[PDB]
């Protein structure tokens, strides 16, 4: 009935949305990781770390979104 | 350092031929500060002419 076509479209959206939040910010963020690896081999290791670091807080939100996107799709349709 | 860059003047290219700043007084009665200067110069282009490189000064 009605339900599905409007609640895969919900999922759709919010997941379309997450990939490209997600994508481009740790576009970014490698970016200029691999420039300042490029810049100062020898420290690869501590600015992976860091780089880390940051990673873990920009797929924040992408990540719950991705996670209602999936219980939109297989929970509630 | 940490980074390095490939200047020209950094490395070992081959030599074929070398060159000289000549440092020199302007006056006289000096002694003998020029000619064993000279003389030492003259030597090491010797043995650098013999190996068929050219000097320059």
């Amino acid at each position: 009935n009605l339900n599905m076509d409007l609640l895969y479209m919900a999922a759709a959206v919010m997941m379309g949305l997450a990939a490209i939040g997600a994508a481009i910010g740790i576009g970014i963020l490698g970016g200029k990781f691999l420039e300042g690896a490029a810049r100062q081999p020898d420290l690869i290791p501590l600015l992976r770390t860091q780089f880390f670091i940051v990673m873990g807080l920009v797929d924040a939100i992408p990540m719950i979104a991705v996670g209602l996107g999936l219980y939109v799709m297989f929970a509630v349709a | 350092g940490n980074l390095e860059y490939k200047h020209p003047y950094l490395e070992d290219r081959d030599v074929k031929r070398v060159g000289y700043l000549v440092v020199s007084t302007d006056r006289g009665l000096a002694g003998g500060l020029n000619i064993n200067l000279f003389k030492k110069l003259l030597a090491e282009m010797k043995t650098w002419t013999d190996k068929g490189v050219q000097a320059d000064l």
